[PDB]
This record gives C-alpha cells, structure tokens and sequence, in this order.
C-alpha cells in the first residue's frame, strides 16, 4: 500500500524551457515506475517506463532518471505538443497506484 | 515452477526457457538409435538407414561441440565472453527480449549476424591465449 | 497490430450492477495481461485490478475486493468487467489496458476508449 | 611401485588404482581399426565390418565425454564437484572405500543411484551457470 | 598485416605463423561433405565414398580433440602447460625458433621425441589433478 505523491500541482510554461516533474514515493519503489501523457478526451498515453526508457514514438526530448523514491521528467524544448496532464505510477507492490497528477499550462 | 520435457519450454519468453537448458542439452546425442537392432543384417534397407542415423547424430553433437571449443566455452552450459554486444545486431532493451521474445523469435532476429557474431567470438579467444603467452 | 475496444456508455440506478466488456483484436489475446483503471471525472486513473487472460489468475483492490469480480473469455478474446453495489461516487470513466510486455510489464500499452457509467 | 598395463590394477583396491587413471583413459578412441585395410573393397563381409568397428569406437568415446561436458569436467583426470555425498547412496566410511574395495565391487554397490547422480551433477552444474551470469 | 588463408602462413616463421591459426582450427570438421547428396542411393559407388569422406573426417577432428582433454588444453588456441622444456628435444634460443624456422621445419626437428613429449604432458596434468583431489 504505497502512495505517489508528486508536485507540483501546476507548471506554468511556455515555449522552450526546463519543465521538471516530480514524483516523490512513500516507500522504497526502485526503478519501477512509470510516466503517462494523458491529453484531453484521450486516454492516458505512456511516454516513460522503467523511470529511464523512452516509449515507442515519444521525441526524445522527454527524460527521466532518479531511483528509491526521488525522480523527475525533464523535457528540455517543451514544444506546443506536450500539453495535458502527467501520472506517475508505480509497479512493485500489489495495488499498482498512480499519482495526484500535474498540469502543465500553455 | 514446474519441470519440462524436450521443447516444452520453445513457447515461453527468455527469461523462463533459460531455466530449462539442460533438459535440451541433455538429449543431443544419446537415442535409441544406439541399440542392438534386434542377407547381411547391416546391408538390408534399414540395416543402412539406421548406420547413416548414428553418423548423423555423432555430426550434430559434434557441430556444436565445435564452436564451443573455439569460443573457450567447453565444459559450460551458459559460457560469458568478452565480445561487448554490438548495437547494430539488435538495440533492444533488456525487458524487450528476456521479458517479451521468445528463442525462436530473437534467433531470427539475429540471423542476419550470426555468422558474423561466431567470426568474432573464435577472434576474441584467440587474442585472450595470445596475450596470456606474452604475460606469463 | 492489438487494439481494445469497450462497450457503450451507460446509465445506471443506484444499486444495480453493470457489466462492461473489453473486446480485444488482431493479437494473441492470452499472452498479454489486462488491467482496469477508473479515472474519476475531473481526478487522476485510479488502479482496480490485474487479470491474466492465460490462467485467469486475478489481482484485486481490498476495497473493491468483495465487490469486484473479473473474468476472462478466450474463444471470442474479450474481456469483461462487474460491479454491484453500485455506489452514488463510482460515477467514472472505466479503461481497459494492456501490459506492456508478457512478463512484469510494468506498463500499459494500448488503452480503450472509455465507459462513462453514471450512478 | 610400477607402471600398470591396460586395466592391469583392475584387482586392485581404489587407493592404488587411482594412480593409473590415464593407463585406461588413454585407449579409448585410438586403435588399429584406423589402419588402411591392406568386389568393392568397402562393400566386402570384413569390409563392412571395420567400418561400423570405426563408428562404434566414436560413439563408445563422446558417450563419456558428453557427460564430462555436462557436469563442467572437460579436460580433467580427476573432477571435483561441488555436489555433497548423500548418505543413502553409500555410507562407507573412507577406510571401507580406499582400502578395502575394487572400482567394480563399489560401481556396482551405487548402481541404482548412477543415473540419479547423473541428473544431480549436470544440475548443479547448471546452477554455478545461472549463478555466475547475475553475479558479474 | 593481412588475412590469410587456409595454410597460407605454412611457409612464414613461427613468430607470423602462430597469429593465423584460427584460420587453420576453423577448417577441421565441417565441409562440403556433409550437404544432402542432391539402386539405392546411398550404395552406389560415391554414395559409399561420400559416407566414409565423412566417417574420416569426425576421426580426424576427435583425434586431435582426444588429446587436448588429456593435457587439460580443452577449449583453448593457445595452452601453456607445467611441463619444463627439456633440452634434448631440441636447445635452440628463442630467436633461433620463432625468426629462423617454420612450422613444419620445426615438427620434423621434434619428431622423434614427440610421442615422449606427449606421454609427458599426459601424465603432468594427471598430477595436477591428484595433487588437487588431497589439498582441497
Ligand atoms: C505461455 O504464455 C503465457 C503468457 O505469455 C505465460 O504466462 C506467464 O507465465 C509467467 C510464468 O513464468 C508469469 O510470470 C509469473 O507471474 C506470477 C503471477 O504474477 C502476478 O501475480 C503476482 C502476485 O501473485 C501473488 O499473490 C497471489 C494472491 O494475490 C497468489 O495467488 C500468487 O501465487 C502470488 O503469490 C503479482 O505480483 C504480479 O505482478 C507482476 O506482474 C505485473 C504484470 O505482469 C507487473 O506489472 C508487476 O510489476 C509484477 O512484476 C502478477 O500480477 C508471479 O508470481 C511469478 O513471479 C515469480 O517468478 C518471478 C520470475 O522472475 C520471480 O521474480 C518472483 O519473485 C516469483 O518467484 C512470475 O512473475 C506471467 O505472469 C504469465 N503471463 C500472463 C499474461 O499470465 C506462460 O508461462 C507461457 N507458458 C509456456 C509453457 O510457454
Ligand atoms: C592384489 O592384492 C594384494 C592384497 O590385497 C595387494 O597387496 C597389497 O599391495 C599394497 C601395495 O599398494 C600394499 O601396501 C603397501 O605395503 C607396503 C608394505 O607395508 C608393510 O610393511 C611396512 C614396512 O615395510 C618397510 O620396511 C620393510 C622392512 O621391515 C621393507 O622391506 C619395506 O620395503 C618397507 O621399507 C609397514 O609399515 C606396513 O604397515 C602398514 O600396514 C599395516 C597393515 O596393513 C598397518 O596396520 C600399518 O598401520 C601400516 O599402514 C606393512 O606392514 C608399504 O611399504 C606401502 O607403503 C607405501 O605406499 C603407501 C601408499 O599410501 C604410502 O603411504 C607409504 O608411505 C609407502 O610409500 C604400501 O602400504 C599392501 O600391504 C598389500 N597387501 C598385502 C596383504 O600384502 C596387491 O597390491 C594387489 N595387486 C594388484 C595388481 O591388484
Ligand atoms: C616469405 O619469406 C619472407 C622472408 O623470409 C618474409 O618476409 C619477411 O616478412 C616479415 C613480416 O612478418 C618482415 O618483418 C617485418 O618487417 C617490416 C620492415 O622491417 C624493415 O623496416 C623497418 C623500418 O620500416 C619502417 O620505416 C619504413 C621507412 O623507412 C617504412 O616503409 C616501413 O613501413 C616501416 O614503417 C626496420 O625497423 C626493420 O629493421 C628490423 O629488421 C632488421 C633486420 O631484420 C633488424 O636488424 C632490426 O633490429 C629490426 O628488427 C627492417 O629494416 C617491419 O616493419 C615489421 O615490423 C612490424 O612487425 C613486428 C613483428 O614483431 C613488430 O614488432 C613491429 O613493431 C612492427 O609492427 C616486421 O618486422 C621481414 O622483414 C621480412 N623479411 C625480409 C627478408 O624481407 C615473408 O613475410 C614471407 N611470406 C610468407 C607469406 O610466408
Ligand atoms: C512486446 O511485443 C509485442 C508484440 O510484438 C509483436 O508480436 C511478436 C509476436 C513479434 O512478431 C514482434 O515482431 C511484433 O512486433 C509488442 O507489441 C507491438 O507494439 C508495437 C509498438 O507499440 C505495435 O505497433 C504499433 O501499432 C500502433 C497501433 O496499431 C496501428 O497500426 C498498425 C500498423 O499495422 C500495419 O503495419 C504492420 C507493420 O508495418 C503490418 O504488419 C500490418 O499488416 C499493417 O499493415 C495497424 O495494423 C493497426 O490497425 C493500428 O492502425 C501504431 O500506432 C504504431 O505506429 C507507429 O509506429 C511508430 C512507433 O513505434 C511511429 O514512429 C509511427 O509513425 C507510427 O505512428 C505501431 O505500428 C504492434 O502492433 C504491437 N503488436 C502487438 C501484437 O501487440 C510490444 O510493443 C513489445 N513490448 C516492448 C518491446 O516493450
Ligand atoms: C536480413 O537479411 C535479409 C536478406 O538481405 C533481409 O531481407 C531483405 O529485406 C529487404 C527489405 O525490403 C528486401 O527488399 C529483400 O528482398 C529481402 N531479401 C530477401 C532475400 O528476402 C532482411 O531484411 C534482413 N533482416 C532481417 C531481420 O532478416
Ligand atoms: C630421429 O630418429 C631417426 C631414426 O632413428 C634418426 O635417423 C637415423 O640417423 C642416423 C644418423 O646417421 C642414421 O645412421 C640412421 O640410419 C637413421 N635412421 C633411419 C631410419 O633413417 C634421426 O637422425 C633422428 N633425428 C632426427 C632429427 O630425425
Ligand atoms: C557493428 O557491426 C557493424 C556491421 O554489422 C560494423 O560495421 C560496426 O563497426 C560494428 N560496431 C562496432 C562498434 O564495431
Ligand atoms: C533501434 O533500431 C531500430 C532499427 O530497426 C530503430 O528504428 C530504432 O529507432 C532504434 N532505437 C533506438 C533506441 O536506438
Ligand atoms: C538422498 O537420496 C534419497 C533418494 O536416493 C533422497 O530421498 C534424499 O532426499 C537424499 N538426501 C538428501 C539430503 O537430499
Ligand atoms: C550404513 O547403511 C547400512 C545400510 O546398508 C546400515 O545397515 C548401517 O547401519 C549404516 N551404518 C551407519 C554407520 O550409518
Ligand atoms: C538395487 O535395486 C535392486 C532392485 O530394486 C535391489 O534388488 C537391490 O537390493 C538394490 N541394491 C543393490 C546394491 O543392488
Ligand atoms: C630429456 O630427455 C632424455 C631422453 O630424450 C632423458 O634421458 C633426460 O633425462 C631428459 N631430461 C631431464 C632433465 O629429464
Ligand atoms: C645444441 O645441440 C647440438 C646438437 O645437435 C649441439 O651440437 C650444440 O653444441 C648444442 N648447443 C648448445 C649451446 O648447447
């Protein structure tokens, strides 16, 4: 029973800068996470998994890195594509939980 | 976790068909051609198709028993090399084979390097005996 | 390839049960686990449960544990999706999604479209 | 002490047979069936005979080596496993083994349990394999 | 530098010869005798030659595999061994070898002691292995 925290709630944005996510753990979760591009009428769309590989057709703009119960996803040249929220879930213990959520502004 | 029988892991992913090597390995040469056979007895029709049988399977074993010599790999069932993986082969991650391919799937994958991969392997121990001589 | 569709949405009376189907095409059903997420209107995908379309073995949410049940179906490669009690807040849209990989995906691949069921 | 002929310290107890190990091991592949043999030639009632002569002396010679491969012994007299003794197969002290039996009194004592050891030794040396490639 | 062939380094010196022999070890087994053949078939006049070609051919590999088990050189292009140079064999100095002296001059030269060379390093790997079994 681990719960995902991650902040923060907002990240206002524009075109061209470091937009940093991140998902803080409430226990040891290791390199078993996930990330989700959810944008809207759409289902969630996974980007990053493993908190370090890239998914089939993501640019490799996005990232992610960090391990125990820090990580981030950084996306270097936030382009007008990447809107929407993101989710970070975690995939060891027996409820597979996902997180508050966070919206980015542009 | 349950025992196999021969090719009863060909279906499963990597990960789990690696735990059933040995019962592979185990059957590569010794069968029931080897037996007593029950008008020359050995020239009747399949006096000789039992005799060319036991050639054939003394060559199969045999076929494999040579690239393992060369490679520095006798003795072992799984034999770790010095050769660093080539990214042009196959760039796959380590959940995208192990946890997803089966034997079959990636042998085919590959198929176009293994010639090549085999070439490097006898290469790469022969460098290791090379540089074993000139350092003791 | 793969692709999974669900039912249409429904409009259901406190305290009725609703089934929902996820129709899985065009890939070896049984080699890929199903997972079911509800994303509440206006909130985040919440996690309910794993089923294996091989064995059939299943993993449940203790909340939901004695009133969500799945089950699988091989010949025509669907899955399906019940629950009763059907309190005024399980008002939500439900997705089907596939594993990532066939053995610990740790991730989902392909998604549904969604069923939005009100009670 | 001498030097021993072909299975001439077969009489002899363990402790002292086991200092002639390369007298036997030594002829098992080589012989005067390789010879050039002084109405095909090939095809004649003692022609056809050397022939499956050759091929029995093969299979009688990688019948054993594909076991030593297996249990990880390739190209040792005398192989140290790493498979503890289980007191239902024999429990004969050291002195009741090494002084005071022939290698056929004892290879027929544990005959029941020659093919259950077989089966252990290529599994444990399956595992030194599996053990090794996620400790490095 | 380039790659040889098969025997193109028999007329070099030692020192240029011996970082070809992969090339050499490679072509000891497999060959074109081994394909599918394109009254029976198998008994006509080459079906007979073909089916000894490749009799011949497993005893050659397994003649010189027989003794580099024995010496405990399985699995290796180059293998040194515990066995002293003796200097009746032959007393020539390094540069007198592997500058001046091809493989083939250099077997003749030995010839006469290699069967003494061989019973030698048979039984010096038979001590290794004894003198192991008592120390563990
Ligand atoms: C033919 O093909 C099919 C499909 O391709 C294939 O089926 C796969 O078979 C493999 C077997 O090798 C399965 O992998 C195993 O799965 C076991 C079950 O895992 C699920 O359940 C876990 C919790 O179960 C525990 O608790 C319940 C009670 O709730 C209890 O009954 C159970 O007995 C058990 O105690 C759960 O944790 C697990 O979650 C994993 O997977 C998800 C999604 O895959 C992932 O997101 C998670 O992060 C996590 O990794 C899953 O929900 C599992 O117990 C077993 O684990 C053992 O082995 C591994 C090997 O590494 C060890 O690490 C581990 O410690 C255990 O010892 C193993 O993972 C796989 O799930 C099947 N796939 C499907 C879709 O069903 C057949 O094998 C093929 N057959 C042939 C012959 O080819
Ligand atoms: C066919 O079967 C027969 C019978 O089964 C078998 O005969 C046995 O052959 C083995 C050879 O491997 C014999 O074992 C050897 O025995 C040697 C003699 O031991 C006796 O004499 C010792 C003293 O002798 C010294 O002094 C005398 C002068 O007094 C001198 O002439 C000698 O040359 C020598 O210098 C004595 O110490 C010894 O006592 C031992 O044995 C008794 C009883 O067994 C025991 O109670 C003692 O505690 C002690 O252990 C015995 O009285 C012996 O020299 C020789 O030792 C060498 O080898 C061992 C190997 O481990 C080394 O440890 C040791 O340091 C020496 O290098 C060895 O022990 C055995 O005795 C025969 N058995 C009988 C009944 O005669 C044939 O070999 C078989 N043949 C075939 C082909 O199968
Ligand atoms: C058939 O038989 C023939 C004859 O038996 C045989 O020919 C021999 O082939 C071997 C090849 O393995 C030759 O050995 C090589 O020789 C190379 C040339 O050496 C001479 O030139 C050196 C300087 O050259 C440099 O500078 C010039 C410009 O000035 C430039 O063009 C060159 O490319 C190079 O950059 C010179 O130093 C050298 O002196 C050596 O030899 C003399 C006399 O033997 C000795 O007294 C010296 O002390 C010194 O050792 C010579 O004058 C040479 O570059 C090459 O070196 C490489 O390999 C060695 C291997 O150990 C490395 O240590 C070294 O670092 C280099 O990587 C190598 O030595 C040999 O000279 C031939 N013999 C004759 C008589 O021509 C064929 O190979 C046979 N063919 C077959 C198929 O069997
Ligand atoms: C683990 O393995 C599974 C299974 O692997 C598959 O099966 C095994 C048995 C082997 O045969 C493998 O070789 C084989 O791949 C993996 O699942 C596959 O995942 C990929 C990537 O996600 C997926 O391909 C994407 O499909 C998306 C949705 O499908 C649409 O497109 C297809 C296209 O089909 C046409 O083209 C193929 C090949 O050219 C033809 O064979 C076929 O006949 C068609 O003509 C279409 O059929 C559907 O109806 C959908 O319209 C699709 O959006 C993607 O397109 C994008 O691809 C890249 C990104 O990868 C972008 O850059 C492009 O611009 C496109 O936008 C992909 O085509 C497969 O369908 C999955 N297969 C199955 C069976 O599920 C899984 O990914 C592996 N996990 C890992 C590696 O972690
Ligand atoms: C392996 O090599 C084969 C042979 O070169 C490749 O097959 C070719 O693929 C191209 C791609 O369109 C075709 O135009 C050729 O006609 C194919 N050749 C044959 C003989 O069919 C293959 O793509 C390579 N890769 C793999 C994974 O097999
Ligand atoms: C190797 O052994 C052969 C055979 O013993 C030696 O050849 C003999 O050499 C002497 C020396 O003059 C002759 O008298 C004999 O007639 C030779 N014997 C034969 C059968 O020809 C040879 O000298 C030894 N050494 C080498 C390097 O070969
Ligand atoms: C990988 O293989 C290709 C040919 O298949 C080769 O050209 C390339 O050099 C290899 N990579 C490296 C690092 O050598
Ligand atoms: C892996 O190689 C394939 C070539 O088939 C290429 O399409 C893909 O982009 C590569 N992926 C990575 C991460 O390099
Ligand atoms: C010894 O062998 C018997 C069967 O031969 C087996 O039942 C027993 O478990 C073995 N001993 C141990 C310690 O495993
Ligand atoms: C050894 O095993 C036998 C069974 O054949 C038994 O009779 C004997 O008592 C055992 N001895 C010891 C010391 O365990
Ligand atoms: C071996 O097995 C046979 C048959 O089960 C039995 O009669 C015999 O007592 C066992 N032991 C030995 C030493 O043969
Ligand atoms: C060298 O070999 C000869 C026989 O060719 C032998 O007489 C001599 O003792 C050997 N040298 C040594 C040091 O053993
Ligand atoms: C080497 O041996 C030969 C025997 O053919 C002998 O003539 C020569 O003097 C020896 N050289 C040395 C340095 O011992």
């Amino acid at each position: 029973a681990i719960y995902l925290t991650q902040s923060p709630s907002s990240l206002s944005a524009s075109v061209g800068e470091r937009v940093t996510i991140t998902c803080r753990a409430s226990q040891d979760i290791g390199d078993t996470l996930a990330w989700y591009q959810q944008q809207p009428g759409r289902p969630p769309f996974l980007v990053v998994y493993r908190a370090s590989t890239l998914n089939y057709g993501v640019p490799s703009r996005f990232s992610g890195g960090g391990s125990g119960t820090r990580f981030t996803l950084t996306i270097s040249s936030l382009q007008p594509a990447d809107s929407g929220t993101y989710f970070c879930q975690q995939f060891k213990t027996f409820p597979f939980t996902f997180g508050p959520g966070t919206k980015v502004e542009v | 976790a349950m025992i196999f029988g021969f090719l009863g892991a060909a279906g499963s992913t990597m990960g789990a068909a690696s735990n059933t090597l040995t019962v592979q390995a185990r059957q590569l040469l010794s069968g029931i051609v080897q037996q007593q056979s029950n008008h020359l007895l050995q020239l009747t029709v399949w006096g000789i198709k039992q005799l060319q049988a036991r050639v054939l399977a003394v060559e199969r074993y045999l076929e494999v028993q040579k690239f393992l010599g060369l490679w520095g790999c006798s003795g072992k069932i799984i034999c770790c090399t010095a050769v660093p993986w080539n990214s042009t082969w196959s760039n796959k991650s380590f959940e995208q084979i192990w946890n997803n391919m089966t034997w079959i799937e990636w042998e085919r994958e590959i198929s176009n390097y293994t010639s090549q991969i085999y070439d490097i392997l006898t290469e790469s121990q022969f460098q290791q005996d090379i540089n074993e001589v000139d350092l003791l | 390839q793969s692709y999974l569709v669900q039912s249409g949405p429904e409009v259901k009376k406190p305290g009725t049960a609703v089934k929902v189907s996820c129709q899985a095409s065009r890939y070896p059903f049984t080699f890929f686990g199903i997972s079911w997420v509800r994303q509440a209107p206006g909130k985040g995908p919440q996690w309910m449960g794993w089923i294996s379309p091989y064995n059939g073995h299943a993993i449940y949410l203790d909340e939901l544990k004695d009133r969500l049940t799945l089950t699988t179906d091989t010949d025509t490669t669907t899955a399906y999706m019940e629950l009763r009690n059907l309190r005024s807040a399980d008002t939500a849209v439900y997705f089907c999604a596939r594993d990532h990989t066939r053995q610990d995906s740790r991730g989902y691949d392909f998604w549904g479209q969604g069923t939005l069921v009100t009670v």
